[PDB]
RNA sequence: AAUCCGGUUAAUAUUCCGGAACCAGAAGGUGGAAUCAACACGGCAACGUAAAUGAAGUUGGAGACGUCGGCGGGAGCCCUGG
């Protein structure tokens, strides 16, 4: 059974906050407690904790990530990093 | 009349609430590695520090001239993950979480936990998802301008450091808190200054505000600058004020 | 008589830890 | 010609190794001609792995992908990390 | 062709000589009755020798230049091997499987693997196998 | 049935007022005062907990002998096993790779 | 308290200096407890046989005191 | 860092009595081990033992940690057949 049509994880709020404020906040928490790829181990097993920090359990591969608030990359932080990739190698050449 | 509470926010029942943080972040000691090359660091713990936004980084660095090991707390940039190094100096490569000066950076590049002056150990860019840009040097007195979070342009010495990188911890912002529950649990691990009640619901005795058989302030909310303590509230020396349409 | 090795230290930056040197200029007298 | 068909082809008429353990062992018994490293994989072993094949005597080759890449390209629903090419077949790959 | 053979110098990793370099007297794939697998017989120095230097006297430098040996069996999955290699010009095949199960036995093996390494320490032309892997 | 009472002047469920109850030979039921349980040192690297070493609390330890706070091997009672294998590779891969770079500088 | 299985070992702690008083128990099912106070500790030996009690009894150091409850 | 049971007074009990233990500190009688030369062995490993030399310096761990929900085990209590 569907058991929900829209609200999905924000039917835990009931009727109250708002409907917009409702849906960010479903967005926002869609990402938050979503597991992601480790970048090192290619399993998904990375998991939030404290806004900001993502781990991945396992024998192996057991590093700690810092991340964005809800996402572990973000898109500013992607384009930053290759605007720095693409200056360290005019710097370098 | 009565002492206000902008007024008695000067300390005591006001100041923060630091048992639970770990330390402060401050960048690292300027010193003769750091100054003629570069030192090798391995960042070890990614933590929590309440009260701010942004993942904390704690790194163990070689002490040059004793046989000690000593741990910084790096403001953590996103990307950074435990057991990577990190090199902070002049000769350091420009990678993320790398700390050089912010004269031997290209010009345009993205930093953050920068210093207002040598050896300050950082000033500038230091909340979750903040950053300084390089926006330009100037050899002859050295001098580089870089462009802050707020968008004003701020000249600093060509020696200043920087990390490479964005602040982690994202948009913080983004999402709402959706509770007084959550501004609770948020205010309370960084000082008592939440819940706030509105001058205008006050008596005359305790606000400039209070009084009148409605709820209104009576007189202009934009006070001048050189106002006495207990007046200078509402708009302290608004420059314009309203909503506003497009501008630079 | 082979096995005394010389074994110098570079003392580079970030090689090894520096020598006990004169810091005389250097005391907070 | 790519490599990705040339995998396929030694699938096909070939002999494989798949794994870490069973690569260090064919590595170690020395019936090993080329070796391949994941993206993916830890640099620590990685170095391991170069060591082994330096006395060995086998090539090293570290692709690009990750090891579900290299999994992929090896025709299995599982993660690969590190693939041991002992007998070519009728390929080129070493 | 092998990357173990008899007189190569290998790392132990697992064990109570982890981190030990030992060398290789004879790398046994197959197996007999018992031990039916891939172990290698190893000959390995529990206690490096100091350091010695010019200042010290005689005695001093004899009771610190000195190597006691152990031999151990260690199967392939724990051994990491080098390329150093030893001269292995006594330990050839003075020493057998047989020289596993009588207590006697092993004194005398490892009494003589002492010898060696001691000879070999002395004058030492492969100085790598005798320092201490610091990790 | 029979009702128990703190055998202590602490009045207050604390952590260091654990009690379990007893049947004394007197078929008397009362509280036994406890202390917490120990705790087994955990890896210097990876943070798991050492195999082979019991669980006490600090001052605890002091009373066993040295074998029994170790296990007989470089870094026992410090770091795992794993931990362990894993310096000794890596420390011995990073130094070939400075003799190499030597090698090729020269 | 601490329990002792071995004849000869019970034979020795008796015969050590500390060993300073022995006391005989007898039980309902045919069980003699032999109970020795030294300094630290009481070391109790169980017998189930009555044949070798008495033997274990000649054999007991005789300047040693030992007593029966 | 370390205590329990039973009993005892008109009134004290983890304090008294009887029995049986534990911790810390101080000094230091054995004893096996190993040495005609250096400071033990066993297990392919996780690791184990009756001991199994260890000064500084450094490092790591324990102390040392929120809240809620379900699951499994134990002790005491409850229930039940002789
Ligand atoms: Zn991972």
């Amino acid at each position: 059974t569907k058991r929900t049509k829209k609200v999905g994880v924000t039917g835990k709020y009931g009727v109250r906050y708002g409907a917009s404020l409702r849906r960010d906040v479903r967005k926002i928490e869609v990402q938050q407690h979503s597991r992601y790829q480790c970048p090192f181990c290619g399993r998904n097993t990375v998991k939030r904790t404290a806004a900001g920090i993502w781990c991945c359990n396992g024998k192996g591969c057991k590093k700690v990530l810092a991340g964005g608030a809800w996402t572990v990359t973000t898109a500013a932080a992607t384009s930053a990093r290759s605007t720095i990739r693409r200056l360290r190698e005019m710097v370098e050449v | 009349g009565r002492v206000i509470r902008a007024q008695r926010k000067s300390g005591g029942i006001f100041q923060a609430h630091t048992r639970l943080r770990k330390g402060a972040a401050q960048l690292r000691t300027l010193d003769f590695a750091e100054r003629h090359g570069y030192i090798r660091g391995v960042v070890q713990k990614i933590i929590h520090d309440p009260g701010r936004g942004a993942p904390l980084a704690k790194v163990a660095f070689r002490n040059p001239y004793h046989y000690r090991t000593d741990v910084e707390t790096f403001v953590a940039t996103e990307g950074m993950y435990t057991g990577q190094f990190v090199y902070c100096g002049k000769n350091a490569a420009l990678t993320v979480g790398n700390v050089l000066p912010v004269g031997e950076m290209p010009e345009g590049t993205i930093i953050s936990n920068v210093e207002e002056k040598a050896g300050d150990r950082g000033a500038l860019g230091r909340s979750s998802g903040n950053y300084v840009i390089i926006v330009g040097h100037d050899v002859d007195t050295g001098k580089t301008r870089v462009k802050l979070p707020s968008g004003a342009k701020k000249v600093v010495p060509s020696s200043a450091r920087g990390v490479v990188g964005i602040v982690a911890g994202g948009g913080r912002i983004d999402k709402p808190l959706l509770k007084a529950g959550r501004a609770f649990h948020k205010y309370r691990v960084k000082r008592n200054c939440w819940p706030r009640t509105r001058g205008v619901a006050m008596n005359p005795v305790d606000h400039p505000h209070g009084g009148g058989n409605h709820q209104h302030v009576g007189h202009s909310t934009t006070v001048p600058r050189q106002s006495a303590p207990g007046q200078k509230v509402g708009l302290i020396a608004a420059r314009r004020t309203g909503l506003l349409r497009g501008a630079a | 008589n082979p096995l005394f090795v010389s074994r110098p230290r570079s003392f580079g930056i970030g090689q090894d830890i520096q020598p006990k040197r004169d810091l005389s200029r250097f005391v907070k007298w | 010609d790519t490599i990705n068909a040339k995998l396929a082809l030694t699938m096909k008429s070939g002999k494989y190794v798949l794994g870490y353990k069973s690569t260090l062992k064919t590595l170690r018994s020395g019936k090993a001609k080329l070796i391949l490293i994941a993206g993916n994989c830890p640099p620590l072993r990685k170095s391991e792995l170069e060591y082994y094949a330096m006395l060995s005597k086998a090539n090293v080759h570290h692709y690009a992908g990750t090891n579900i890449d290299l999994g992929t390209a090896c025709g299995k629903l599982f993660r690969v990390g590190v693939l041991a090419i002992t007998d070519a077949g009728d390929s080129d790959i070493l | 062709v092998k990357i173990l053979k008899p007189g190569k110098v290998a790392l132990i990793t697992r064990g109570r000589f982890a981190g030990k370099k030992v060398v290789i007297l004879q790398a046994i794939d197959q197996g007999s009755k018992s031990h039916p697998f891939g172990h290698a017989v190893v000959a390995g120095v529990e206690r490096y020798p100091l350091k010695v230097t010019k200042s010290m006297g005689a005695k001093r430098i004899a009771r610190r230049s000195r190597v006691k040996p152990f031999i151990k069996v260690v199967n392939y999955n724990h051994l990491m091997p080098t390329r150093y290699a030893l001269e292995l010009d006594n330990l050839k095949g003075l020493i057998t499987a047989d020289t596993f199960k009588e207590p006697t036995q092993r004194s005398a093996a490892r009494k003589t693997v002492k010898k060696t390494f001691e000879e070999k320490y002395q004058s030492g032309k492969s100085a790598w196998f005798f320092t201490p892997l610091r990790f | 049935a029979q009702r128990v009472t703190y055998r202590r002047r602490l009045a207050y469920n604390t952590r260091s007022n654990k009690t379990r109850i007893i049947k004394t030979p007197g078929n008397n039921i009362r509280y036994l005062h406890i202390k917490k349980l120990g705790t087994i040192p955990r890896c210097g690297d990876t943070g798991v907990p050492l195999q082979g070493i019991p669980a006490l609390r600090p001052r605890e330890f002091a009373r066993l002998s040295h074998n029994q706070k170790k296990v007989q091997r470089a870094y026992g009672g410090c770091l795992s096993a794993n931990a362990v294998k894993d310096r000794i590779v890596r420390a011995f891969l990073i130094e070939e790779q400075k003799i190499v770079k030597q090698k090729l500088k020269q | 308290p601490r329990q002792i299985s071995d004849i000869k070992q019970f034979l020795e702690i008796a015969r050590r200096k500390d060993a300073t008083s022995a006391r005989i128990k007898k039980n309902t099912n045919k069980d003699v407890k032999f109970k020795l106070r030294c300094s630290k500790y009481l070391y109790t030996l169980v017998v189930a046989d009555a044949k070798k009690a008495e033997k274990l009894r000649q054999s007991l150091p005789p300047d040693l005191t030992v007593t029966e409850v």
